[PDB]
């Protein structure tokens, strides 16, 4: 019912395959539940979605969602098109559908269309064609879930993915409603809260939210997210998000620091606040400082054992 | 020591807003700013604070030294910067795009 | 293609000179840009078409590296390349005519606000 | 003799071992012969350069090492203590000495001290003991140099390794006054010209140089070196040096971009540069223009090369 973890879908150097194994290790001792592949420089991802993958791409890809699988982790599969995607082409939908038939032969059952971070503007051909853009990503997601035979976790990104980014406004918004109204009721969508990086993610926000889009959402947060400053890192506790919010949502995704060792208080105190309220109705269960106390706690004896570069 | 990662964590805490530890000498340094028998005071605020900016000098060097560098390397280069902006803050109180910007430089914008 | 590579390092050349196709691709940009009655207009719309089309054979040739049989090479250096693609599409498109960062540095920069240098 | 080669020395993610190998193939099949292993983003040569290796990278260096060997390239190790060093505690310079020691176990003859980006500031301690910034590198540097038994190539980055940086002037800096005067005759000097990335190096700036630190400088070109923009990109070929220049420099070594195959370009036109006027006695022997024809020509065949990331 509740898919909770981690996201790497931050810009920069993509985290390496013995990290990958490593976060499924820690998620697994922490109670968490899932993994969302979304590495923005990873060209495969992105950039380069159309590309397939070689012979090595493929063995590690296998030995990663073996190694989800062993630990109990969802390795949920997802891919941008976004950026060039040509939406009337029959050409570009076999494309998407080749590239999530090889990875499904990996032994991936959970993938996602991401699209986010792209320009409203759709090019001429997609114009004729489709009434709007929200329809355009509608028509590709829905021909793509029903190919992939349905799977159980299919996760839709739109482009206005926070309360900020909807044109006028999120309840007004004919994106999202066309979003509610004809993506499919399996596939479940993500969303940032009022902001990208919210400072808080108010009860009242996302029961607005799921009015429009006609679900509850699937939180994709950026509290731990530092990759839009150079010059910043967050080893904070994860804090603005009610443990009320749990009964509301299928699910809680954090988009935590570049640098995947500077994430153990931010999957700490994440999963201290999920156990906290893990069974609900539709703080008096979770405190910031509290839940921070213990994750330093546990960190601090991981800085004594000795670990080589 | 737990110390220790309460005032890193403290240092590096949320998008908006700074643990404690952090907090206090930014107030501090902000106050020692706006001024020059309230002399005592000052020197007593002056000299108090040279002693956390040098403990803070202190935790920083002690993390450097740590057994797990796989930790470290992926934090330290954020930590070498807020030590040589923590040093002269502390020394103070003591006293073009190429092809592509050339032509987005031409864009309405 | 070898005109394919010269193209290529001219938009990405040296740092104190561009190359000669750059050069001359932004020399008539820049000339466009600053351009019954008078008869300049036949030269003008000429000359906006004859670079409308130079902003489709680089994008062409944009295209055709990205289908190259190396990948390491392309790996590498197509970041710079997705740059000045998304560029020229809109400076061809010319010619045819939240919240956490704005607050830089952090604890460190905000520190560095109270500091002379 | 003639250092003619490659310098990683950039800001920035460092080469990988297997970039690090193909490279001396390159450099051994287009005639040049030097590497300096710099990168200032390697924590083990700049921030952390007390830090002894582990077994894994003795191992990956021991390797690199015998690669460098096999293909006739000179590996040059080069650390930099410059930005914490104390010059006057003899427990910092017995640790530059261990760190110097374990990498000569590696199987390296050759190496390097750079005070390169560091303020000329000398903590209380250096003041009482040495007489100026510049006597504390040389006497470091000239103790390291005899303790690891004088070894044939020693290099040594000055603080004002360009005409700019130089205080007040080029013939009259007190601080290169001192480089050239008392460190030992057997240690190469680095320079990067007139400026940091500069647009010729004339002949005549060399000669200035050459005066004042009484010996013909290697130089450390930064004309396709990239970390300072990250937009900028350079696949133009190795102009504004003379090859007027080659019979008065010990050495060529160039800082390209922090991209390893971007640099195909940068090195191959450096190739073609010097052996054009390889055997100088005391620009009519080479052309950018014409070196950039066959560089591009080669590279050509290298795209069509089927290579899987
Ligand atoms: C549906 C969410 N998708 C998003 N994509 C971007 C991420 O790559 C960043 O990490 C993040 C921010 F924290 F910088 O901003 C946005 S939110
Ligand atoms: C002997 C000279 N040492 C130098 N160190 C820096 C390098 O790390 C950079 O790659 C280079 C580039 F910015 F131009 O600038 C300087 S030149």
């Amino acid at each position: 019912r509740f898919l909770c973890g981690v996201v790497e879908g931050f810009y920069g150097r993509p985290w390496v395959m013995e990290q990958r194994k490593e976060l499924f290790r820690r998620l697994q001792k922490w109670e968490l539940n899932t993994y969302l592949y979304a590495p923005k420089d990873d060209y495969k991802h992105r950039m380069f979605w159309r590309e397939m993958y070689s012979v090595e791409e493929a063995e590690q890809l296998m030995t990663l969602i073996s190694a989800a699988r062993e630990y109990e982790i969802e390795f949920i599969y997802a891919i941008s098109p976004g950026l060039d995607i040509t939406f009337s082409n029959p050409k570009e939908v076999s494309t998407l559908k080749r590239k999530l038939d090889q990875v499904s032969q990996f032994g991936c059952r959970s993938f996602a269309l991401l699209f986010d971070d792209i320009d409203h503007n759709m090019c001429a051909a997609d114009k004729e064609v489709f009434s709007s853009f929200a329809h355009a990503q509608v028509s590709i997601t829905n021909e793509i879930y029903q190919y992939l035979g349905e799977p159980e976790t299919f996760l839709f990104c739109p482009t206005e993915y926070c309360g900020t980014f909807c044109y006028p406004n999120v309840s007004q918004s004919p994106y999202l409603r066309t979003v509610g109204e004809k993506l499919l009721p399996g596939i479940e969508v993500l969303w940032t809260g009022p902001k990208v990086v919210s400072k808080e993610i108010p009860v009242e926000s996302i029961e607005e939210v799921s009015k429009i889009i006609k679900r509850a959402p699937v939180i994709w947060d950026n509290i731990h997210a530092n990759d839009y400053d150079q010059k910043r890192l967050f080893l904070g506790p994860y804090k603005g998000r009610s443990t009320e919010l749990i009964p509301r949502l299928k699910g809680v995704l954090t988009n935590p620091n570049c640098e995947f060792e500077a994430n153990y208080v931010a999957i700490h105190t994440l999963a201290t606040w999920y156990k906290s309220n893990m069974n609900g109705v539709r703080d008096v269960l979770y405190s910031p400082q509290m839940a921070l106390k213990l994750a330093l706690t546990e960190w601090l004896q991981e800085f004594g054992v000795p670990h080589q570069y | 020591t737990l110390e220790d990662l309460q005032l890193l964590a403290d240092l590096f805490y949320l998008p908006y807003e700074h643990g404690p530890k952090g907090a206090q000498m930014l107030r501090e340094f902000q106050w020692l700013r706006a001024n020059s028998e309230k002399i005592e005071e000052w020197r007593s605020r002056a000299a108090k604070f040279e002693e956390m900016c040098g403990l803070v000098m202190g935790m920083f060097t002690r993390l450097s030294n740590c057994a797990n560098r796989t930790i470290l390397y992926d934090m330290y280069s954020y930590v070498w910067d807020i030590k040589s902006i923590m040093s002269m803050v502390k020394s103070f109180v003591q006293w073009r795009g190429g092809l592509a910007g050339e032509f987005q430089r031409l864009l309405p914008i």
